[PDB]
């Protein structure tokens, strides 16, 4: 395939290409062009803090402890896994990206706190 | 004045099953662990179970550790405890005590300050 | 559980020893051993916590200590007031968490 | 709350918004306002490697194995998470930072070599 | 030592100073020596997105579940470790740099399938 | 049609080995996750080994734990099992079937589907 | 194992229910109960799954509930077709993963 | 020469404790993984306890897992064993040994290279 | 434990075999079986390692090897200074980490 050679096939035969998209993210007039990379590096470190805030900081594909809701597109489970690309996937659920997000962020400090207390009991 | 008050209770067929719950006050009820201890009649002390203080985790002894739910309602003040699938072996005072472990940020305690005067379980 | 053999007994005035034996891991390695005063009806009262604390409420009478894997709490001069069931008890290592001992009576 | 509206909340209370603050670390003339936005990015990056060399790469709260020294400001502990903001704190034992780092540094290269001999046992 | 102080060491006496050395990766005429400290980032960058794909993203030293070929510059195991520098080492296995990184991808995405499956049983 | 063949079997002695196979066809094999169950002459059913669907994974049933390896090649559409150490408590039909764990991503079963018509082994 | 204990059986077109017991925490908490059909010679066919479900191929003959921790396949109106054994198995956590019942044959 | 020289030992009564210390030269004390191995008086050998070459890592085998320190000074050249709540059981000779465990750099050995001649410990 | 049972003889100059029989995990798995020779006395000597490995200062006298379950130590032509009592031992699977072998006794 190559970069981006999965962005027509199914979700799922797409999470088998991870690793060629995530390594092309990193590999006046002249100000503009360092204005650009440096842009971009800011943006690759926004999306490594949520992986890190979420407690998924080291995987391309983690699971996490927030159920699915079904108001949130429920496109049932196969029929968008084996029937629709991530192009689709992005836009049926693109008015909760933010919903989700909180929530991803909440159910971590609540496992946090729970791992600390943990680690004191002797 | 701290205060623990217990109500639920009564007798129940073997097998069956109820909910015990307590009221607390005089403290920040978020601020403490909690558990329940059962006082069987002739034994008078055996701990059952124990939750945090943001009611996430909770411990159980083994012997009820299928049957028993120990939880938490910080806005009401209230510890409660659901018992499934009774035994006459159950049959006793339940407890409603603050202590034993805490937040990890505050001197763990590992004993209980406080006691309610309990519910009585018969099975 | 841990044991605390009955009976301990004394005239008021006399000081007493309440003990509590544990095993090996138990109060062997954790210094969390409680005891409670138990009134046939009410609530039981903390007296000892840790090895030898003892919560405000709690006057002078009642101190304790720890060795080897067993414990025991120590009344200075006993009152007729005592006439209680005592109770140690003690962490279990996140395993069971809580252990009692069989109470033992106290008779002036 | 919000941004920094834990600052004057007890170093307990403000365990809690952890999350908060991490987010807004990321989120010729003009040559002037790029050097501030690359020097960001080190200073994010130098912190983060600190946390990795510690052996606490991807929590916001997370433990080790040097205990604390009753020299390094001794202020009980009740009081220390109940009745001081971070910002006291940070001033309480702004002296031994330097030590307490050096020795976090430490004991994680004792963690990772003995962790690597257990891997070599049949 | 010092940084690098232990380059003329042996490899195995070298593994000691891994956190020297990655602490001083991080520690018109002015554009570029912007250009310089923002390509330097993207670099530094570049390994930690390995370290993260190859699933040894906190660590300074990890282990991997792809064996050693022996055409890889077999050297003994005493040998490398007791009697070489990794000055040395780098140039000894400079042509199967690209083949071992690519077998360490690979022997990732295949551990985090499984454990994707293995969190999916009840 | 779905068709799962198995071939292999036949006598062995206690202490023994042997192999067998099945090769199946009529859906796409590298989609499902496989396993064998056994039928003593007599039990009828016991569960014995499953396999994922990448080959990658596999679970026994503790009396087979140490003996028996679960196998597949999804380009020769071939499930496989060698078993060693054979008891003579080792005789049964061994079936090859089609079901229980899934990819994660699609509609777990925890049961079995399709059947083969098994191969005999005695010991 | 399970307990589908022998026998059941019936006259052509009454109805008929195969139980099928477990213990505690197998059928008590997991959904994952299936029945299958076995011929005297033929490989199984399965009928139920689930709970209540059941694959394309098998008619309304067969259907099926749980309740505690007990389970049952229920014919409708049974046919001399239908004299096969039937086995109840179900999920086990990730620990035994599928637990067979003792099977219970089925006389018309 | 490599030797390893032990020390300590006696009577000691049931319930006792005592501490043994082997010296070791004729190689690099820090190199290498030691242990402790016993000879009861007919029961020729037992292992008792492993520690790596950083004194970082002990195992014991489980008999006296609760009961006795495996330590090193490799500044000294001293591997030592500190034995409480000792039991008559215990009664052997107690042997300083070099081997078992290695670095994982270096060519695990998982066998004992060199023996000293052993402490006398009856209990 | 490994059982090397009791005895082997033989008259100067023949070979004999000392044998070490495990279980299934542990010799079967490992190949780390070493044999130690003890004098009356003194402390063991190492033999073998491994499976067939040799330390220096051992001589072309003794060899080995291991086949399933059962590992032997073979001297290719004793000597009276070989009467000493055999041992064997072996990697248990970082869950005891050594098995020493019952030992057994060698007589020229
Ligand atoms: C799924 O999303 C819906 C829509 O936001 C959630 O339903 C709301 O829940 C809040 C909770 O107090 C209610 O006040 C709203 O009125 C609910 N909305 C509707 C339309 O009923 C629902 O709870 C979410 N479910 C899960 C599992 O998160
Ligand atoms: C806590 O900090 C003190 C102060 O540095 C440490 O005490 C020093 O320890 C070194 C160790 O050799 C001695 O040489 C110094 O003389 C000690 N200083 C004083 C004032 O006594 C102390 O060891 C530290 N404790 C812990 C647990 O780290
Ligand atoms: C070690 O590297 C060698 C050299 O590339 C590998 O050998 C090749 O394996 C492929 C696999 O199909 C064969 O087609 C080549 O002909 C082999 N080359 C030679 C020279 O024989 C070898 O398999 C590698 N071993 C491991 C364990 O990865
Ligand atoms: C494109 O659609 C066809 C339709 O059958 C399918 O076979 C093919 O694999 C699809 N290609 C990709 C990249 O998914
Ligand atoms: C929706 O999920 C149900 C669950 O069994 C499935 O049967 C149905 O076919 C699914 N619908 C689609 C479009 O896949
Ligand atoms: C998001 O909201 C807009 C508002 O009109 C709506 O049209 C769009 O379809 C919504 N997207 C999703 C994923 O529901
Ligand atoms: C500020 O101090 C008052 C004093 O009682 C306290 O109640 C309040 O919560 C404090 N505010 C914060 C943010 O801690
Ligand atoms: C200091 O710690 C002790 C430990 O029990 C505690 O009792 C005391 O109140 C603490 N002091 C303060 C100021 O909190
Ligand atoms: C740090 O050292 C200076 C030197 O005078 C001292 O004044 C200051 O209080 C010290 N800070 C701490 C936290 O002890
Ligand atoms: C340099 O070589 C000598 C040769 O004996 C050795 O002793 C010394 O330690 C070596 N230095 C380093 C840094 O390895
Ligand atoms: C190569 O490995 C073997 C394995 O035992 C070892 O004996 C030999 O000395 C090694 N060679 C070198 C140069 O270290
Ligand atoms: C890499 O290939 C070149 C091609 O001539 C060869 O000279 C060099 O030695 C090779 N390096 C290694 C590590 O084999």
């Amino acid at each position: 395939l190559g970069f981006l050679g999965a962005a027509g096939s199914t979700m799922g035969a797409a999470s088998m290409t991870l690793t060629v998209q995530a390594r092309n993210l990193l590999s006046h007039w002249g100000i503009k062009q360092l204005q650009a990379r440096v842009l971009a590096v800011e943006h690759y470190l926004r999306d490594q803090q949520l992986l890190g805030i979420w407690g998924c900081s080291g995987k391309l594909i983690c699971c996490t402890n927030v159920p699915w809701n079904s108001s949130w597109s429920n496109r049932n489970l196969s029929e968008i896994w084996d029937n629709m690309t991530w192009l689709q996937w992005d836009k049926e659920i693109s008015n909760y990206t933010q919903i989700i997000y909180g929530l991803l962020e909440e159910s971590q400090n609540q496992q946090e706190k729970n791992e600390q207390d943990l680690l004191a009991l002797d | 004045e701290v205060q623990l008050v217990e109500t639920g209770g009564g007798l129940v067929q073997p097998g069956g099953s109820l909910k015990l719950s307590c009221r607390a006050s005089g403290y920040t009820f978020s601020s403490f662990a909690m558990s329940w201890v059962r006082q069987a009649p002739g034994k008078g002390l055996e701990w059952v179970s124990l939750i945090n203080d943001r009611g996430g985790l909770t411990f159980y002894v083994d012997s009820v550790k299928g049957r028993f739910t120990i939880s938490r309602d910080n806005s009401k003040n209230t510890l409660s405890l659901q018992m499934h699938s009774l035994r006459d072996g159950d049959t006793a005072v339940y407890y409603c005590a603050t202590g034993g472990m805490s937040s990890a940020l505050q001197s763990s305690k590992y004993y209980f300050d406080f006691w309610g005067q309990g519910a009585l379980v018969t099975v | 559980a841990l044991t605390q053999p009955p009976s301990v007994s004394g005239s008021p005035g006399q000081s007493v020893t309440i003990s509590c034996t544990g095993t090996s891991s138990d109060i062997g390695s954790y210094n969390y051993v409680s005891w409670y005063q138990q009134h046939p009806g009410k609530a039981p009262k903390l007296m000892i916590y840790d090895v030898t604390q003892r919560p405000s409420g709690v006057s002078d009478r009642f101190s304790g200590s720890k060795s080897g894997n067993t414990a025991s709490l120590t009344i200075s001069g006993l009152q007729a007031d005592d006439e209680a069931d005592y109770y140690c008890s003690a962490y279990a290592g996140r395993q069971t968490f809580y252990i009692f001992g069989g109470g033992t009576r106290l008779t002036v």
